[PDB]
C-alpha cells in the first residue's frame, strides 16, 4: 500500500471540520501495525479508509495487495437476524461455491463457542458474542491484511487465547493492523507502532517508544 | 481476478434473496397480505361502483377492466415507496466495500418487479378461470407501456431516495403524494365522467397516460381520449432518469454512515 | 415538420447517450 | 439439480419457439375477415336485441341451412386447431360460430361491428351479407308482430389474411417465454440457495 | 441492598431462556464490587436489575440506598442531540434548581476534554467522547452505588487518570459496583468480586482468588 | 422524599419541551407546515366544492363549516398517529429509572392539544379578520364534545401503541386506515347528500358523530341527521380507554429494550 | 421574572371573572326576544327578497319613523355594552338594527325565523309585528308594482329575559381563561426554561 | 407587457443556468 495525499472532512454545522490534511505517509511491510491515536483523531475514519467503506473526496489510496474488512466494535452486521444467514450473506458477497462456503460457515461455529444463542436475531447477543462471530468472521477469509478495531475489549480470556491460536496457526503469510486501547495486547501483538495527533500520523519502531509518545 | 459484472451478479443475488425473506417475511404474512388485499380492494370498488359504471360505459365488465389498471399501478406505486428504505433501512450493511447503493436500491426494484408479475399471472388466470376476458388483444404494446412505466417509475424512486437522505421526514410527503394519485389517474373509474373543463389538470398526470394505453392495448374496444400520448410519458421517463442518474453520481460519496 | 423533429431527434438522443454513459461509468467504478 | 444445466432453456424457450415456428408457418391456414358496420333506428333497446340475436343459436341453425356452414369450416386439413371436426357436438358448433363472427358495440355511437371469418374471401362476404339480411328480418318481423336496418359501412371483400398474425404472435410469444424463463430461473435459484 | 429471590427469563422462540433461577445473593457493604463474569452471563442483566430499569417479572429486589443509572457502553442517551441539551435533561430529570444545573453542567463540560464536539448532534461522536461524556455525568451526580460497565474501554489514559483523580475525591462516601474484561484495572478498582456462572452467582473477598476462580 | 406527583410533573414538563425542539424542528419549519398545510387544505375543497356546498345548503359558507370540523379532525389525527412513535422512538431514554411509556404518550398528546388549540385560536381569528362568522353559538357543549372527543382519540392512540409494539409494521395499518376516516366522517361536505339506504354504515364511525355534534354546537342553524347521538361516542370512548389501560397494565414490563 | 410570580392567574384568570360577574350581575340589563316564523308562497326567491329587505336600510328607517326605535334603545342607561349612545352615526344604527333582528333560514322547509329583541316585552313583540306586516307589505307592493305572507307561528309575547345568559357565558369564560391560562403558563415556563 | 415578459424570461434563464452549470459540473 502506499496510502497517497488526501484531505478528509465531514459536513460540520460549524463549518468544516478538517479532519486529515495532506497525509502522504507510507506504511512499513510484513510487519503488524499497531494504531494508537488519541479521542478525538482519525483512527477510526482512518481504519474504515483502510477498508474502501468510504472513498476519499479530495485523494486517493493506492492498495496492490487485498484488504479484509473491518471488524470493529459497530456496524458491518444486519440486525434483526441470525448470525447463521449473516455468514451464508458474507461467503455469498465473495462469489463463493456451496462446498467452501459451508465448510467456512463451519469454521465459524466452531470457532465461536456459542450454542442455541447462534440461532438467534442480532437484537438478543450480548455485547460479547458479536465481537466474537465477527472476530471469528474475519480470520475465516483469507486475506493479507486484518483490520481490528479493539474487537477483544468485551471478551473473556478463553476469546483471547482461541484467537491467538487461530492466528499463530495462521502466521507467516497475513499481517495485522490494529487499534486498541490496552497496550499490554498491544506491545506483543505488534511490531511497530503509528501515532496520529492533529490530523499528523506519525510511525515508531520501537513499542516502547511509540508507548511513551502516547503518554507524552 | 473476476469481471465487475460477474461480482455485481453475485452482489445483486445475494441482496435479492436477503430482501427476499424480510419483504415476504418469516411469518409467511407478506404472500397472503399481497394475494389478499388487491382482491380485497376490487370487491370494495366493484361494491360501490358496479351500477355506476355500468352507467357510463356497458362495453365491457368492471372486474376485468380495474384489474389491468391497478395492479400496473400497484406495481409502480410499490417500487416508487420501496426504494426509499433500500438504502436507509440497508445502511448497516454497507461495510463490504463491494456494495453500492445502486445495487440495493435496483435489487428490491427486481424482487417487487418479480412479485408483480406473479400476481399479474395468477390475476389473469384466476380472473380468466371465473368465466371473464384474459388474454390482451394487443400484447405488444402492453408490454412497451408496462416497460415504459417500469422506467418512469424506478427512476423517480432513485431520484427521490437521493434526495431523501438528508431528510427522513419525506416519506410522509410521498405518501400524502400518494393520495391523489391513486384517484386523479382514472384507475378507479372510466375518465369520460370526467368534465371536459377540468382536463389539462388530468393530462399532467403520466401514470394517467399509462393506464389509459395499458386499457387500451388490453381490451379490444378502448377508446383513449384526445390528448392521452405515448411521447410525453416516454419523454418524462428519460429526463427524469437521466436527472436521477445525474444526483446520485453527483452525491455518491455522501451515500453512506 | 423537419426541424422540429431534428431537434426533438438530438435532445432525446442525447439524452439516451446521458442514460448509458452512466450506467457504464456506474458499472465499471464499483469495481473497487 | 436436475431442472438446472442448461436444459432449462429448452424447457421453456427453445421447444415452445420451434413448435410454434413449425404449425404457425406451415401448418396454420389463413382466415380472411369481412367488416361490415350497421346501427338500427327509426335506439340501444333494439341495437342489444340485435346483438343478441346475432348469437342465437336459431340464426346459426338458419345459417347453417342456408350456406352449409359446417361443410366449409372443415375443408382447411392442414390446420389442426381451427378446424370443425365431422361429428363434433352441436354445442362446440355454436361455441365456433360464437368464436368466429366477432360483434362490437360503441358506447358513444352505438354502431354495431361484424366481422366475420372466414377460410375463403368470398365467403365471408357472403356471411356477412347473410347476417345482415337475416337480422334486418328479424328485426322487421319483431316490429311487425310485436324499424329498420341502417348500414353504414357494407360488407367488404378482403385480399389478404388479416389473421392469424404470424410474426405478431411469433415476436410477442417468445417475449413471454423469456420473461416466464427469468421468473423461473430466479425461483429454481432461491430453492437451491435456500436448501 | 438486599437481593431477594428473582426469576429472569426473555421470550426466545426457543422456548424460554431462564438465565437467572432462584437468585438469593446478599451484597456486601461499604467495598467496590466487581462483577467479572463471562460470556453468555447476565453482568448486564443483573447491571440493568440494579439501576431498575426493568422490573423483575418473577421477583423483586429491595435496595434501601440511592442507585445510580446504569452507565454501560451503549443506551442511556438520545441521538441527534447534542450533549447540552443532553445534559440539561438529564439534571431536569431528577427535579433540580437552575444553580445547581448549571454549575453540574459546567462540571460536565470541564471534566471532559471536548472542545467544539461537545456543541455537536449525537452522531458525530467517536465511541469515546460519548463514554467519556456518560463517564463524567455519572459522578456529577451525588449518589452512593455507582454503576460502570467496562465504561473505560475505549478511553485514553487521561481519561483513566482524571476518572480516578475525581473517584479520589469522592472517596469515603461512595462506593462502586463495575464490571470489565481488563482485571489489571479491576484488580486495583475493587475490594471484593462476584462470580456468575450457569445463572448462579458467587462472591469472592480476595481479588486474586476471584481471578483464579474467573480463569479456572 | 418528594411526592410521585411531583416526580410526574417534572418528569412530564422535561419530555414536554424536550419533545418540543423536535416536533417543532430547530429548522422552525413546523410552524409553517402546520399553519400552511390547513389553509392549503381549506383552499383545495374551497375551490373544487364551493358550487357543490351551495347547492347542497347556503345557510352558511364552505370556509367556515370546514374549518370546525377539520381542525378537531386534524387534532385527533395528529394524536392517534404520532403516538406510535411516543414510545418506539423514545425507547433509548428508558434508562433512568423514572421515565414510563404513559409519561411518554401523555407528554406527546399534552404537546399536540397546546399545538392544534393554537392553531385553533389564530384560525378562528384569522376568519373572524376575514369577515366571516368567528363565535360558537353554544361554546359549552363544543368544550364537552372536544373533551369527548380527546378522550376517545387518546384512548385509541394509546391502545394501538400498547398493541404495536411487536410488530411495527401497524404504522402502514393506521396509515391505510387514516385514508377513509378524513372522507367517511364527512369533514369535507355535509351529510345531506350521502343516500340514506347507506346511513348505517356510515352512523358506525364515532368521529362523525363528533364532528357532527361540534358542527350542530358551534353554528346556530345547523341540524343533526337522526341516529346522530352523544351517547354512542362517549360509551366508545369510555370501553375504549378502559380496555387500554387494561392492556397497557398487562404489558407495562414488556415495554424496554 | 415578571411575568413568572403567582400574580399571573390574577392577570387571567382571576380579575377577567370579577369584571365579568360585576358588569353581568349589576350593571346588565334584560333584553326580552319575541320570535314569530313565517314564509311566502302562492319559493326560494321571493323568500330571500324578504331576507334581504328585512335588513334593509329603507325598512329601518319606516320602523324609526313609526315606533321611535332610536329613543327606545337607547333608555337603559346602566348597561353601557347594548345601549344605542345619542348622536351615533347612522350606519352604527343600522348596525346596531342588524345585530338585534335576527333572520334565520331554513334549508328543508325555506320558513323565515324572526327573533326581535327588545328591552321591554310589549315593545318586542310590536316590533315583530311591524316587521311581519311591512314585509308582507312590500311583497304585495313589489310583485304588483312589477303574492301574500304565510305566518306559520305569529309573534309572541316573552315572560322572561332569553338574553343575557349570565351563568352560561360566566362559566363558558371561565374554561376559556383557564384554557388560556394553561397555554401561557405552559408558553412561560418553556421561555424561562429555554433562555 | 415589457416587465411580465422580462420576468418570465428572468426565471427561464435562470432555470437553464442551474441546469448547464449542473451538467458541466458533473463532467
Ligand atoms: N457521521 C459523521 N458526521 C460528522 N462528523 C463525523 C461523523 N463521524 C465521525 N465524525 C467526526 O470524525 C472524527 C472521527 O473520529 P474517530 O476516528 O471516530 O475517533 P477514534 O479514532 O477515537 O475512533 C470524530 O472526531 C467526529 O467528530
Ligand atoms: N432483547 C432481548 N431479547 C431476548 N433475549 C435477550 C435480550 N437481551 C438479552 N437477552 C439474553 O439475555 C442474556 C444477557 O446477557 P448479558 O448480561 O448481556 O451478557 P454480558 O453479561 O456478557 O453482557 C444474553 O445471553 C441474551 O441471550
Ligand atoms: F456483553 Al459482555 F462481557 F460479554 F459485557
Ligand atoms: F476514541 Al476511540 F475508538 F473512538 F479510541
Amino acid at each position: 500500500i502506499e496510502l497517497r495525499n488526501l484531505t478528509k472532512w465531514y459536513p460540520t454545522p460549524h463549518g468544516r471540520r478538517y479532519v486529515f490534511r495532506n497525509l502522504n505517509f507510507r506504511f512499513p511491510d510484513d510487519v503488524s501495525i499497531g494504531l494508537i491515536g488519541r479521542n478525538g483523531a482519525g483512527k477510526s475514519t482512518l481504519m474504515r479508509l483502510l477498508g474502501g467503506i468510504e472513498a476519499p473526496n479530495e485523494g486517493e489510496v493506492v492498495t496492490d495487495v487485498s484488504i479484509s474488512w473491518p471488524v470493529g466494535l459497530s456496524g458491518g452486521f444486519q440486525g434483526s437476524l441470525t448470525a447463521r444467514e449473516n455468514v451464508k450473506f458474507v461467503c455469498r458477497i465473495y462469489g463463493t461455491s456451496h462446498e467452501d462456503m459451508l465448510r467456512k460457515v463451519r469454521f465459524v461455529e466452531e470457532f465461536a463457542e456459542i450454542g442455541e444463542h447462534f440461532d438467534l436475531p442480532m437484537k438478543t447477543y450480548s455485547s460479547g458474542m458479536r465481537s466474537r462471530v465477527a472476530f471469528g468472521l474475519s480470520m475465516a477469509f483469507d486475506f493479507d491484511y486484518y483490520l481490528i478495531d479493539e474487537a477483544m475489549a468485551v471478551g473473556d480470556a478463553q476469546f483471547r487465547a482461541k484467537s491467538r491460536a487461530v492466528f499463530d496457526s495462521r502466521v507467516g503469510q497475513a499481517n495485522m493492523i490494529l487499534v486498541s486501547h490496552n497496550m499490554n495486547d498491544i506491545k506483543e501483538y505488534c511490531d511497530v507502532v503509528v501515532l496520529v495527533d492533529q490530523g499528523q500520523a506519525t510511525l515508531y519502531e520501537d513499542v516502547e517508544a511509540g508507548i511513551a509518545a502516547y503518554q507524552g | 481476478k473476476r469481471s465487475p459484472w460477474q461480482i455485481q451478479q453475485a452482489v445483486l443475488f445475494a441482496l435479492f434473496l436477503r430482501e427476499l425473506k424480510t419483504r415476504l417475511g418469516g411469518r409467511w404474512l407478506g404472500v397472503f397480505w399481497v394475494l389478499l388485499e388487491p382482491v380485497a380492494h376490487i370487491a370494495v370498488m366493484t361494491t360501490l361502483f358496479s351500477l355506476a359504471h355500468r352507467a357510463a360505459m356497458p362495453s365491457i365488465e368492471y372486474p376485468v377492466f380495474l384489474i389491468t389498471g391497478l395492479i400496473p399501478f400497484f406495481m409502480f406505486r410499490g417500487l416508487v415507496t420501496r426504494l426509499m428504505e433500500a438504502i436507509d433501512s440497508n445502511r448497516g450493511l454497507f461495510a463490504y466495500r463491494q456494495v453500492k447503493p445502486i445495487d440495493t436500491v435496483i435489487a428490491r426494484a427486481m424482487l417487487e418487479i418479480s412479485l408483480q408479475s406473479i400476481v399479474y399471472l395468477i390475476a389473469l388466470g384466476t380472473l380468466g378461470w371465473l368465466g371473464f376476458h384474459f388474454l390482451p388483444v394487443r400484447a405488444l404494446e402492453l408490454a412497451g407501456v408496462s416497460a415504459v412505466l417500469i422506467m418512469l417509475g424506478a427512476s423517480l424512486g432513485l431520484f427521490f431516495a437521493v434526495v431523501t437522505n438528508e431528510i427522513p421526514q419525506a416519506r410522509a410527503i410521498v405518501r400524502i403524494s400518494l393520495l391523489p394519485l391513486y384517484f386523479v389517474s382514472g384507475v378507479i373509474f372510466p375518465v369520460h365522467t370526467i368534465p371536459p373543463q377540468y382536463l389539462p389538470l388530468l393530462q399532467l398526470n403520466p401514470v394517467l397516460h399509462l393506464i389509459e394505453l395499458s386499457r387500451a392495448s388490453f381490451f379490444p374496444q378502448y377508446r383513449v381520449l384526445q390528448g392521452i400520448n405515448l411521447a410525453y410519458p416516454a419523454g418524462f421517463a428519460l429526463l427524469s432518469l437521466f436527472l436521477a442518474l445525474m444526483l446520485y453520481r453527483l452525491r455518491r460519496h455522501q451515500l453512506a454512515s | 415538420r423537419r426541424w422540429y423533429n431534428l431537434a426533438t431527434l438530438l435532445v432525446v438522443c442525447c439524452l439516451i447517450y446521458g442514460v448509458v454513459s452512466l450506467v457504464v461509468a456506474t458499472i465499471r467504478d464499483h469495481q473497487d | 439439480s436436475r431442472l438446472t444445466a442448461k436444459r432449462l432453456q429448452w424447457a421453456l424457450v427453445y421447444l415452445p419457439m420451434l413448435v410454434a415456428t413449425v404449425y404457425f408457418l406451415v401448418f396454420s391456414a389463413d382466415r380472411y375477415v369481412s367488416e361490415s358496420v350497421i346501427t338500427v333506428r327509426q335506439s340501444r333497446e333494439d341495437t342489444c336485441y340485435l346483438q343478441t340475436y346475432i348469437h342465437s343459436m336459431g340464426l346459426l341453425q338458419k345459417l347453417d341451412q342456408q350456406l352449409k356452414l359446417r361443410e366449409h369450416f372443415g375443408t382447411p386439413l392442414r390446420d389442426p386447431l381451427f378446424r370443425l371436426w365431422g361429428g363434433t357436438s352441436q354445442e362446440w358448433f355454436l361455441e365456433y360460430y360464437r368464436s368466429r363472427v366477432e360483434v362490437l358495440m360503441d358506447d358513444i355511437c352505438g354502431l354495431l361491428t361484424v366481422r366475420v371469418q372466414g377460410f375463403e374471401p368470398e365467403f365471408a362476404q357472403a356471411l356477412n351479407r347473410a347476417i345482415l339480411e337475416e337480422s334486418e328480418r328479424f328485426v322487421n318481423e319483431l316490429s311487425h308482430r310485436m324499424k329498420s336496418l341502417v348500414v353504414v359501412e357494407p360488407p367488404v371483400l378482403p385480399e389478404i389474411a388479416e389473421y392469424p398474425r404470424r410474426w405478431y404472435n411469433l415476436a410477442t410469444l417468445l417475449v413471454v417465454c423469456c420473461l416466464i424463463y427469468g421468473v423461473v430461473s430466479l425461483v429454481v435459484a432461491t430453492i437451491r440457495d435456500h436448501q
